[PDB]
């Protein structure tokens, strides 16, 4: 409940900055202070044209790390197990897994930039 | 529908029931027949290979031979075994359950009433 | 209407996948299924999951933001619809708004609804327990006898990833 | 000399065809074994000697 | 059953109703998919957490686990596409027809 | 007399894209044989 | 492709269908399906054409929508029994949802939409490692849910299948749209069989395996994607139009050769429990099949078409390529019926 | 659709002819339904009004194919004065065929169509009368 008063709050103070910085000053605009920025000329084409972005693989591999991290993030629990024999050569296990995935993208160049 | 008399002990290819049984003997026709198969796959080996076809490659043949019959001989004692299991299953329930399974009395056929269609 | 807190979010759950269930453009999608996972981990909080509520907002985080970046990268039009420049988008959105406040009055107004199983209308605390667990939480020890209970289950799941790598590597290398 | 380079199925491979040869008569070894093997058990198993 | 149960699985056939009529964009119908498995992982997880089962609680976040485990697959599907169309759209993909 | 053969009449009924070419199969070409089917202008202004 | 890189994908789809084979465990089903697909997914890609990328978006949205399926399933499975043991399903919604997601899974009609440009798209190799390895996890998942499976439902989508497979393969000239409506015949004829005896399942299955990967071995040996082709290998060899016949004629349902073992047998686990008319249904539509088969054994080896000038330089090198086991599964594939008892060992 | 068969096989034959009727329409109308949402599924229609004339064409004519086989059905049990006799299926069957012979605008489909579905009601009135499965339970 405190949880959500904090939140409530948080927003509440976050969207009056905005409506204090927008309804207080006078407004005057034109059709030029709307223009989008290109350091003083006219923007060639939009902006919504598709980039040729080159760590695709660094970004999809992000997510696969991540879940990795999932993985290992219970850790710090399973210090309380009994069986500790499997607990550890199975974290292991894991580490080396993760530690496999970045070595083959190591050597059959991925880590590197396309192009 | 057997497979609950393989459920307590899977993936045994001859129990030890299966040694009980009398097993087929090397002259079966169905092991000649199986043999007999092999030497067609030799033959065929020979044929699309631009071989000759009865003289080339005798160890291939006779090792096609050897397989098949292997390979039949135990499929056979296999299926023999599930045969004598479904026959003792079946005296085995044919004894249990008298009540749902009577006799029958097969009547003479001085009082069976028949009737006869004349062809004509 | 207080302590139908878990029914509220179930509804700002509901409603932000109608949101994003018309597939009006990958940003707005990822908005919309992100609000609606923002109050899924509101459920779980307020069920006593902390961790896997967590778990599900950070996993969702990153993918998405994962998306995000390919939505900027590769699958852009000239002129993205937000969710009223175009028809169908608007339709299916107010469709689905509809059949959601449908099934919300007909589940405040008789408490039991039949859509193929039948459903009642009170909240889930009146199933929720009366004892207490001592000194920890149960569901920590799951995932914890994760490692050592889940011997076959953490051997697949790390085959299985480090396969997606190797997988993700060789179909993207084009020769 | 007939054809003008060496085929590779020209030449009799010896450890080929000796591996083919053990391997058949082995096979055929542990049949006739197995046979015996089952066919004393039967008459061990049922006393029909 | 219950009330949260039903939101639940009615959020995942709205889900499923959304992926299952396309509009015209390959990564919006996999963001569907990805909604479905969060009415998944949401009911299995409210399922085991009402029901104390605490030794199943790594099923559900394993799920999640596979699920991103393909879910990147589909974007790793997407950029190919990308790099033999200008674009991504499904109508543009029917040259497997004849 | 000897044997009647497959011409090329017979071999291009055959040829088809599908078995009976009907009103919408007509623009179905048969498929390859072999199994084979804007850089961003950037202004670094003065400003 | 590497081929330490192939081998540890052939190693992983192995290993995801054997998991899916021992499992007791419904999370573990799904996570071997889930390893079936990642494995399988690469495998279609080998040559990075178009064409392979088109089917696999299609199969892996197809796939991806059944494995949701399937998961809301046995999700309600737990929710409505408790615990996670493969048997009975303990909820007809959830029969269902898992029936629809084998039904994807499989490519069984009317959701075999999929199957046909996925085989078309591929080399046939990967549609051999489809088509056969494809074809065993969810008839394995099948047989263990047998208990909870709805007749109507089941036997609805089996004379669906057939009768769609009969009139898909009537009209496709490309010998990979033959085999996947072929494969939804047998399919039909396969999962018709189930409620009654699964073991007629399992037989059925292992000699469709046979007769598909003995008629992919052909077509990989004379390297032929196209009917015209296939007729143009009487020039080249007078014995690969000898096994196309007899293979072909095999999967026809014609007596003495091994086809006709499985299918006549499913009448006779049919005609048991009192069903008369679908058995005969099935054999007209079976006959359907036999029809386009019949055409197709016109093309390649009833009647020599004329050749090409350049063939006489393939007739200066013999076959190099590596036929795995051929004339063992092309004997299997055509004289296996004096030997039919041995279904037995199947029990 | 569990309820349409059962409803239209509830009533005994050749005794009410509008109930009898009418629920032979209502299951034309279903399977009419049934067939023009593949029919746009598959196919796309050029347009949502041209989508919806096809819809309704084959709801229109599945439901005076119900229709009149259900109406031939009655008024030839009524006739004959014959409940357990096929044949009144059979003259509803080459009813049917003419109708759909009328509505597709063709002669030999519509003889075709005669012969077809005579022999399918002969068949469903014989299924009914021994007792036939189509959907036989398993047993052994
Ligand atoms: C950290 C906290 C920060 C809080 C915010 C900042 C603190 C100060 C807040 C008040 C600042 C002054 C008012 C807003 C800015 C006005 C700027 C300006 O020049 O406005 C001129 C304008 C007058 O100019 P105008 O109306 O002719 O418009 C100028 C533009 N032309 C001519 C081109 C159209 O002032 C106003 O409009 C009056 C605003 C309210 C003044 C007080 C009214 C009584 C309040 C009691």
């Amino acid at each position: 409940m405190n949880l959500m008063i904090t939140l409530l709050t948080n927003f509440t103070l976050a969207t009056l900055l905005v409506t204090i910085a927008f309804w207080l000053p006078q407004l005057n605009v034109y059709s030029e202070k709307t223009s989008p920025y290109e350091c003083g000329f006219d923007p060639m084409g939009s902006a919504r044209l598709p980039f040729s972005m080159k760590f695709f693989l660094v970004a999809i591999t992000f997510l696969l790390f991540d879940l990795e991290i999932a993985l290992l993030l219970p850790l710090p629990w399973a210090s309380q197990t009994t069986n500790l024999n499997t607990m550890l050569t199975m974290a292991l296990l894991l580490i080396f897994l993760l530690a496999v995935s970045l070595a083959y993208e190591w050597t059959q160049k991925g880590l590197e930039w396309t192009e | 529908m057997m497979t609950g008399r393989q459920a307590r002990a899977p993936l045994q290819f001859l129990p030890d029931e299966a040694r009980s049984l009398p097993p087929p003997k090397l002259t079966d026709p169905r092991l000649a027949y199986i043999g007999f198969l092999g030497y067609c796959s030799g033959l065929i080996d020979n044929a699309i290979r631009r071989r000759p076809v009865l003289s080339a490659g005798l160890h291939r043949q006779f090792l096609y031979i050897t397989s098949f019959v292997f390979v039949g001989y135990y499929l056979l004692k296999r299926q023999d075994y599930m045969y004598a299991v479904r026959d003792h299953d079946m005296f085995s329930y044919i004894k249990s359950h008298p009540e749902d399974f009577p006799e029958k009395d097969k009547k003479t056929y001085r009082e069976v009433f028949e009737e006869f269609h004349p062809v004509r | 209407m207080m302590t139908y807190i878990v029914f509220i979010l179930s509804i700002i759950f509901v409603m932000g996948f109608v949101g994003f269930s018309s597939k009006p453009s990958p940003i707005y999608g990822g908005l919309g299924l992100i609000v609606s996972g923002g109050v899924g981990c509101g459920i779980v909080l307020n069920f006593g999951g902390s961790f896997l509520g967590l778990m599900v907002f950070l996993i969702y985080l990153g993918g998405m933001m994962v998306v995000f970046g390919y939505t900027t990268a590769m699958a852009t039009e000239q002129y993205p619809e937000v969710w009223v420049s175009n028809k169908v988008v608007l339709g299916t959105f107010i469709t689905g708004l509809l059949m959601e406040f449908l099934m919300v009055y007909y589940v405040l107004k008789d408490k039991e609804v039949e859509i193929v199983f039948k459903f009642n209308g009170m909240g889930d605390w009146v199933i929720y327990d009366t004892g207490d667990s001592g000194f920890f939480s149960e569901e920590a020890m799951g995932i914890a006898a994760l490692y050592s209970y889940g011997t076959w289950l953490v051997i697949v799941t790390g085959w299985s990833l480090l396969i997606g790598v190797v997988v993700i590597m060789e179909i993207t290398r084009g020769n | 000399k007939f054809y003008i380079q060496e085929p590779p199925h020209g030449s009799p491979n010896w450890l080929k065809v000796g591996l083919t040869l053990g391997t058949s008569a082995f096979l055929w070894i542990y049949l006739i074994k197995q046979h015996n093997e089952d066919v004393l058990e039967y008459k061990r198993r049922n006393g029909l000697e | 059953m219950s009330l949260v149960y039903m939101n639940i699985m009615m959020a995942f056939t709205v889900s499923l109703t959304g992926l299952l009529m396309y509009r015209s964009h390959l990564m919006s119908s996999l963001l569907c998919l990805e909604g479905m498995m969060l009415s998944l992982f949401i009911l299995a997880t409210l399922m085991i957490l009402n029901s104390h089962f605490t030794l199943a609680s790594m099923m559900p976040i394993i799920l999640l686990v596979f699920a991103a485990c393909e879910a990147a697959l589909g974007l790793s599907l997407l950029v190919m596409v990308s790099n033999t169309y200008g674009t991504d759209y499904v109508q543009n993909l029917n040259l497997l027809q004849c | 007399a000897r044997q009647w053969q497959p011409d090329v009449e017979w071999a291009e009924q055959y040829g088809g894209a599908v078995m009976y070419p009907t009103k919408e199969t007509a623009h179905w070409k048969p498929p390859p044989w072999n199994d084979v089917d804007s850089n961003l202008t950037l202004n670094f202004g003065p400003q | 492709m590497n081929p330490i890189i192939l081998i540890i994908i052939l190693m992983t789809v192995m290993l995801g269908t054997i998991i899916v084979m021992i499992s007791t465990h419904w999370l573990l089903i799904w996570i071997g399906f889930e390893m079936n697909m990642l494995a399988i997914i690469p495998i279609m890609m080998k040559k990075h054409n178009p064409r392979a990328t088109e089917a696999s978006t299609k199969y892996f949205l197809t796939q991806s929508t059944a494995s949701m399926l399937l998961m809301m399933a046995i999700i309600i499975n737990l929710m409505f029994s408790g615990q996670w043991t493969v048997m009975k399903l303990f909820n007809p919604m959830a029969s269902m949802l898992m029936t629809m997601a084998l039904a994807m899974k499989l490519g069984m009609a009317p959701f075999h939409f999929w199957v046909p440009e996925v085989t078309q798209g591929i080399p046939l190799s990967s549609g051999l490692i489809l088509l056969t390895w494809q074809k065993l996890a969810p008839m394995s998942v099948l047989y263990q849910i047998l208990p909870s499976i709805n007749l109507d439902l089941i036997l609805t989508l089996s004379i669906l299948s057939i009768t769609i497979g009969g009139w898909g393969g009537l009209n496709q000239t490309q010998l990979r749209k033959i085999m996947a409506y072929s494969s939804i015949a047998h399919m039909g004829w396969m999962t018709a069989v189930l409620l009654y005896n699964p073991t007629m399942t399992l037989l059925n299955l292992i000699i469709y395996i046979i007769m598909t990967s003995t008629m992919f071995t052909l077509f990989m040996a004379n390297s032929t994607t196209t009917t015209l082709s296939l007729s143009h290998t009487w020039n080249k060899a007078p014995i690969m139009t000898i096994l196309v016949l007899i293979t072909l004629l095999s999967m026809g349902g014609l007596p003495p050769l091994s086809g006709f073992m499985p299918k006549w047998m499913i009448i006779q686990e049919m005609t048991k429990n009192d069903s008369i008319i679908l058995p005969t249904l099935m054999a007209i539509t079976a006959l359907l099949n036999l029809y386009f088969y019949m055409r197709l054994t016109y093309s390649t080896a009833l009647t020599m078409f004329p050749s090409t000038n350049n063939m006489k330089m393939k007739w200066q090198f013999p076959t190099t390529k590596r036929m795995t086991l051929l004339p063992t599964m092309t004997v299997l594939s055509t004289m296996l019926l004096p030997l039919t008892p041995i279904l037995s060992i199947l029990e | 659709a569990k309820t349409l068969l059962h409803q239209y096989w509830d009533i005994p034959e050749g005794t009410e002819c509008h109930r009898k009727t009418y629920a032979a329409t209502s299951i034309g109308g279903a399977s009419g339904l049934v067939v023009s949402a593949y029919s746009v599924a598959l196919k796309t229609p050029t347009s949502f009004l041209e989508g919806v004339a096809r819809t309704g064409r084959y709801t229109f004519t599945a439901a005076a194919i119900g229709a009149i086989f259900g109406l031939t059905s009655c008024i030839s049990a009524q006739v004959r004065e014959k409940p357990d006799d096929p044949l009144n299926y059979l003259i509803g069957g080459c009813a049917g065929g003419l109708t759909l012979g009328a509505r597709t605008r063709s002669y030999g489909i519509g003889a075709a169509a005669c012969a077809y579905m005579g022999l399918t009601a002969a068949l469903v009135k014989m299924g009914q009368l021994e007792g036939w499965k189509v959907f036989a339970e398993p047993k052994v």
